[PDB]
């Protein structure tokens, strides 16, 4: 079960590269715990 | 759930009329309590006090004789049965 | 004689390949924000509301089952999944 | 959780600044489309 | 077990400056070391 | 001002020296408890004695080296048996009573020199090894 | 409060963890004379003085004392943010400030200086107050002795004061050793004594 | 049955490492799982449990 979920989360995001380097978005997150920051 | 156990030997004090009877789960007789009772064990060297928060289960009696690490209190699918 | 009645990694794959309370606002949202607000502001706004519930509640439910087991996974790897 | 009410989650919109007033624009209003007003709700 | 040898100097750099072992000291799920002592050690 | 100012138990448990855990003079009974009429049925104890499985000790190297210690004077004990307190306390400290039966040895060689020493593993040696015979020899 | 702020170089600073304690130095070459008459204590690194809390009877003339602070090291790993953010950080927490009278008033250089440890004087940084230590002297001679001879033992936070004879000088590790020894004896009770056989059982 | 042996079993797992810490602090099957070089105190009180 782990190979198979593993292969649809690669399958789903393997395009995604990182290929800028600002998009020159406006908008953020708002946070109001360390480790997600 | 978590089981309060006698940290020394010694005889159980306290009032039972403080607490209300009731049958457990397991068969037995024992006392719903409902307030911050105070439970005395007069061990051989010295008395210590052990307090029983509401929602417990006191499975002792009074003046009964425990054992260290005795069971005392219980701090608190549709299955079928064939006999 | 007698009959008695008596009292993680799929958890995973389940919210991937898609809460009551996340249908409950989403079906709520629909019926209401279109009769509230007009063209392109019911549906924009509305689509909004609906995503960023959706995205902070499926980040929640993903993070607690490996937080569960002791797995510690930056955010960072989740969001571009729920993207 | 967002609120359930409309008029509550849209506050929340705005605290969380997910979506505030500023971003209510077409082109109409930002293009200068004055006159378009006048062909519309008659 | 599989043994690649790099034939162009493109894969030959690439294997020597991007996958050896001490420039990948760090797992890239929450940063944690990967190499470190255990059992014996 | 007044800030200047010029001028058995109790003693073996300060020193660590061995005696009982719980002071005797300071050592009550636990007076009368339930007499399984007063008692509910879960709480009373069996009329007859029941067979357990469990109703030997468990024998180990602590018990029998506590006794043989406690044969030659190295430590004193509660009782004749050594109890599962007394065992548990001996494994943390083992290593100290074994260091000094380890000095008394070296302390004996030094004295009886290495003849008399190591003629207990030799049987079939009668001449006398003290330190004068060795001499006198 | 006071409604002023003072002239800091009329005073001797005594800094602690928790405040700034001022007492007023009358000018000597070896700026070791106090006069206890005027004290101000102050949050650190500020110039808001009030008035400490005194304990006990302070002298009224000037005395010569010497000073030692108590306290402990903080010994920390800090995060490593920036590049080459350092391993570990040291630093010193004072808690208390001793100031010790010369016998007589002497001064550090003069051949017959000695320290009169029956008159010390604490500053708590906790409480922003100052106080005479309570000294049990052990010595044999009473007031008139050889000073040359008694030692000073400090213990319980800097609350204990004891004169005892150099002769009778602990070993540093006779001193660490007792502490060890009563802490592991009492914990070893507490795991021993829920042991249903405690009671009819020996330590050895 | 199941309740009075399942607290029984617990019970004796939470008493292992402190008599391990108190009385045999280099016992080697502790070193072992307390050290975190190999094995836990689950598989421990399969062994002494």
């Amino acid at each position: 079960d782990a190979g198979y979920l593993t292969r649809r989360l690669v399958e789903v995001v393997q395009h995604i590269v990182v290929r800028r380097t600002d998009c020159g978005t406006i908008r953020g997150i708002s946070v109001s715990f360390i480790q997600t920051l | 759930a978590e089981h309060v156990r006698a940290p020394y030997n010694g005889k159980i004090k306290f009032n039972e009329d403080l607490v209300h009877p009731t049958r457990t789960r397991h068969g037995h007789p024992a006392f719903l309590c409902y307030i911050d009772l105070s439970v005395i064990i007069e061990s051989e060297d010295i008395i210590h006090s052990v307090t029983i928060p509401p929602k417990s289960f006191l499975l002792v009696q009074n003046d009964q004789y425990v054992e260290s690490e005795q069971v005392i209190a219980e701090i608190r699918e549709r299955v079928r049965k064939y006999i | 004689l007698v009959t008695f009645i008596y009292e993680g990694l799929p958890k995973v794959e389940q919210v991937l390949e898609v809460s009551l309370n996340l249908e409950k606002r989403i079906k709520g949202w629909n019926r209401c924000i279109t009769r509230i607000l007009g063209i392109p502001w019911g549906f924009l706004i509305g689509a909004e509301l609906t995503i960023v519930q959706s995205r902070i509640s499926l980040v929640n439910k993903i993070q607690k089952v490996y937080r569960s087991q002791g797995v510690q996974i930056h955010n960072r790897h989740i969001e571009i999944i729920v993207r | 959780w967002f609120p359930e009410e409309p008029f509550e989650a849209f506050k929340e919109m705005r605290e969380r600044k997910v979506f505030d007033v500023s971003d209510m624009y077409t082109i109409a209003d930002v293009w200068g489309w004055t006159w378009e007003k006048d062909f519309k709700n008659k | 077990m599989a043994v690649h040898v790099p034939l162009s100097l493109e894969a030959q750099a690439e294997a020597r400056l991007l996958m050896f072992s001490h420039m990948n000291l760090l797992s890239p799920a929450i940063g944690d070391p990967i190499s470190v002592p255990t059992q014996d050690m | 001002n007044g800030f200047v100012v010029y001028n058995g138990f109790e003693l073996d448990k300060k020193l660590g020296r061995p005696h009982p855990f719980i002071d005797p003079t300071k050592k009550k009974q636990i007076e009368t408890t339930l007499t399984s009429d007063e008692s509910w049925w879960n709480w009373r104890k069996p009329e007859k004695e029941q067979w357990s499985r469990w109703q030997r000790r468990r024998p180990d190297v602590e018990t029998v080296f506590l006794k043989a210690m406690a044969e030659t004077g190295q430590v004193k004990l509660y009782g004749k048996e050594p109890t599962l307190t007394e065992t548990s306390l001996y494994r943390a400290r083992r290593h100290l009573f074994k260091e000094e039966r380890l000095q008394a040895e070296r302390e004996r060689l030094a004295k009886e020199g290495p003849m008399a020493f190591y003629s207990e593993w030799v049987k079939a040696w009668k001449r006398d090894t003290s330190r004068e015979a060795v001499q006198k020899h | 409060v006071v409604d002023y702020r003072i002239n800091e170089d009329e005073f001797h600073k005594i800094s602690l963890l928790d405040c700034d304690f001022f007492i007023r130095k009358p000018p000597d070459p070896d700026n070791d004379v106090y006069d206890f008459r005027e004290m101000y204590v102050t949050p650190p690194d500020t110039d808001i003085y009030s008035v400490p809390r005194v304990l006990a009877p302070m002298p009224q003339k000037y005395i010569r004392c010497a000073m030692s602070d108590y306290g402990c090291y903080d010994v920390t790993e800090p995060p490593i943010d920036a590049p080459r953010d350092p391993l570990y950080k040291s630093e010193r927490e004072i808690s208390k400030v001793f100031l010790t009278k010369h016998y007589r008033n002497r001064r550090l250089n003069d051949p017959e200086f000695v320290l009169d440890f029956e008159e010390i004087y604490v500053i708590d940084s906790k409480t922003k107050s100052i106080t005479r230590a309570r000294v049990l002297v052990t010595v044999p001679g009473g007031r008139k002795r050889d000073r040359k001879d008694d030692l000073l033992v400090i213990r319980d936070n800097g609350n204990s004061f004891k004169i005892i004879h150099v002769g009778e000088r602990d070993d540093p590790t006779t001193v660490i050793e007792r502490e060890e020894w009563t802490k592991t004896r009492e914990d070893m009770e507490k795991h021993l004594r829920k042991l249903r056989d405690f009671s009819v059982s020996n330590w050895f | 049955s199941i309740e009075i042996w399942y607290a029984t079993s617990e019970y004796l797992r939470q008493e292992m490492n402190p008599n391990f810490r108190m009385t045999d602090p280099f016992n080697p099957v502790h070193m072992m799982s307390f050290s975190g070089a190999r094995g836990n105190a689950s598989q421990v009180h399969q062994l002494v449990g």
